[PDB]
């Protein structure tokens, strides 16, 4: 009397599961991404890369660049008074 | 040279630094200066999607952004005490209004 053969002819549950879509995404997502993000390049120097690192890269939201930029325009027209003098 | 010409250059250079020197090479997490221009981007995106609200709203989303930023920077430059305006040279702003 019949001995049937379905559970060993399974391969549609081996594609049927939902995380397979996620799997084939994230083996690709993590095989070329940085190991831990040690940066893709961390060397810089132009003597304004330091300015950027302290102010215009997270470190200071402090008002010092505003002051620096402000002071330039104060220096500009004040000297120009004496250029018109 | 000409003070007006020199200050049109200053506006351009301020705006260039705001999308260069504000974050390094694109860091997803965000850098504190660029958080401001994210919020500005969103409140004018969602505002002009609120206004004209067509499918060409986003086609005038840069235009409405550079009409914001022009006035936004040129009313900080003129606020410096020894400084010569661009916007308070009315002839450019009123002319620009007539053009639009």
């Amino acid at each position: 009397v019949s001995t049937l053969i379905p559970p060993k002819v399974v391969s549609s549950k081996n594609i049927g599961s939902a995380p397979n879509a996620k799997r084939i995404a994230n083996v690709v997502h993590f095989y070329k991404s940085l190991p831990q993000g040690p940066a893709p390049a961390i060397k810089a120097n132009t003597r304004l890369a330091r300015y950027k690192a302290k102010y215009f890269d997270g470190d200071n939201a402090s008002g010092k660049p505003l002051w620096h930029f402000a002071l330039g325009i104060i220096a500009f027209g004040y000297s120009m008074e004496y250029y018109f003098h | 040279l000409t003070t007006f010409s020199l200050y049109t250059i200053i506006v351009l250079l301020v705006i260039t630094s705001l999308y260069t020197l504000t974050n390094n090479n694109n860091k997803i997490i965000g850098s504190r200066w660029l958080i401001s221009q994210e919020a500005i981007y969103d409140t004018i995106m969602n505002m002009t999607k609120g206004q004209i609200g067509g499918k060409n709203w986003g086609l005038y989303f840069p235009m409405i952004f550079t009409l914001f930023m022009f006035i936004f920077i040129a009313n900080l430059i003129s606020m410096i005490p020894y400084s010569f305006a661009l916007s308070a040279h009315l002839v450019f702003i009123i002319s620009l209004s007539i053009v639009i």
